[PDB]
């Protein structure tokens, strides 16, 4: 068996690499804002420490989409139960219980594999495919690493008077400032387009919900940004919850693929997950400090709106006076 | 000229980066191949090996124990090949 032999070889190489690293050891952020490469190094160093909850959520949505069976419905229900307590302090106590439940249910799931119509018994797991378990295993890996990092907290780093160090992206004195403004100000106006496309490419009747959501935000996003973080996070939680409701409901209705006219046309038995990715990213952006300065910029523009009108009237009167002068000169010429 | 020195410096940096990345990631990356094998062919022999890594990932306290027991669990490969 070449597969088992390669597995044993990799297991040996796991300790071989550790021994080699130990021998090489025995023998032989504040700089974040300076340059793009430094920020990239910061992401390399603490990608998980900042984005673990979002990454675990997206892996969970990945497994929901990949399986679409009855067992992953527990995944979805516990996902939603995690979301309803979105604030990380409740996740602080829920996460050990989350990991315990994940391992408990995965044990039963793996046991059931080896050991009542054919379509329904395939849709469920009763006497049973098991190739799909790779995504669930990856979910457990990511959640376990999140638990480890969260417990460690990397307490030595953790990488409103004036806490924002260099908030002034708006003036863009560096390439990093250009990218930071293009992420912090011109991305909500891409989350809206992602929502629209997600609604309008999957023709099911949930996409019409996305079209309503896009049409609503697009008429009130420019004033949504003006709000403080409270209402922003409330409404954004509402939209995230609607999106996760859509994905879990699609998982449920996947049952209608086993017991298989107008209803199936009307409910149409990825695009509804990229929207989830962008929604989580933007919800992380909102609460962040580096968004306070751009919100202040929007407030300044809102208050400065009035001056532009007088400036434009001045320009119009200057042009009108100029053209009256030139007409007078021409008519004097003719006379 | 300076090309050889630049190549040597690049090689040293690559070695340092590889060592750091290994020390940071291998502890979790080890179980990936075992999980892939277990999903490839579900069997009683591979079930214990999968479960050991599954429990080890949640609790890092048993992770060194799982690393030690990986060789013991891999002994079934020879028996399977003989059968």
């Amino acid at each position: 068996i070449q597969n088992h032999l390669q597995i044993l070889l990799l297991l040996v190489f796991e300790a071989v690499v550790y021994r080699r690293q130990e021998h090489y050891r025995r023998q032989h952020r504040q700089r974040l804002d300076q340059d793009l490469l430094s920020c990239l190094k910061y992401f390399i160093n603490f990608f998980f420490y900042k984005f673990g909850l979002e990454i675990c959520f997206l892996m969970a949505v990945n497994v929901i989409g990949q399986r679409m069976n009855f067992m992953v419905i527990l995944h979805g229900c516990w996902l939603v139960a995690i979301l309803t307590r979105r604030r990380r302090e409740a996740i602080a106590r829920l996460w050990p219980n989350y990991c315990l439940f994940l391992t408990l249910f995965l044990l039963y799931q793996y046991l059931l594999c080896l050991g009542m119509n054919s379509a329904l018994i395939k849709w469920l797991y009763l006497p049973p495919n098991s190739t799909n378990l790779i995504s669930d295993f990856l979910l457990l890996l990511c959640a376990s690493q999140q638990w480890q990092v969260f417990s460690a907290e990397r307490t030595e780093e953790w990488q409103r008077g004036e806490p924002n160090p260099i908030p002034n992206f708006i003036h863009c004195r560096s390439y990093l400032d250009m990218l930071k403004v293009a992420v912090f100000r011109y991305l909500f106006w891409l989350v809206l387009v992602v929502v629209f496309v997600a609604g309008a490419t999957r023709i099911s009747i949930f996409g019409l919900g996305y079209l309503l959501a896009c049409f609503y935000l697009l008429l009130f996003g420019t004033t949504l940004l003006q709000k403080d973080t409270r209402a922003q996070l409330v409404l954004w939680d509402c939209l995230i919850l609607y999106n996760v409701t859509v994905i879990i409901s699609k998982n449920m209705l996947s049952l209608l693929s086993c017991v298989f006219c107008w209803v199936i046309q009307l409910f149409s038995l990825i695009w509804d997950s990229i929207c989830f990715f962008f929604l989580l990213l933007q919800r992380r952006i909102f609460l962040s400090h580096y968004f306070l300065h751009v919100s202040a910029d929007l407030k300044a523009t809102a208050l400065q709106a009035s001056r532009g009108f007088a400036l434009y009237n001045a320009a119009n009167l200057k042009s009108i006076n100029f053209h009256r002068q030139i007409e007078e000169k021409s008519l004097a010429q003719l006379k | 000229l300076d090309l050889a020195a630049s190549f040597s410096a690049v090689l040293t940096r690559i070695q340092v980066f590889v060592r750091r990345l290994l020390e940071l990631h291998v502890f979790k990356l080890v179980a990936l191949y075992t999980v892939w094998v277990a999903l490839k062919e579900v069997s009683v022999m591979n079930l214990l090996l999968v479960v050991l890594w599954a429990f080890a990932l949640p609790y890092p306290r048993f992770r060194p124990m799982a690393s030690c027991l990986s060789t013991v669990w891999t002994c079934i490969i020879i028996v399977c090949k003989m059968l």
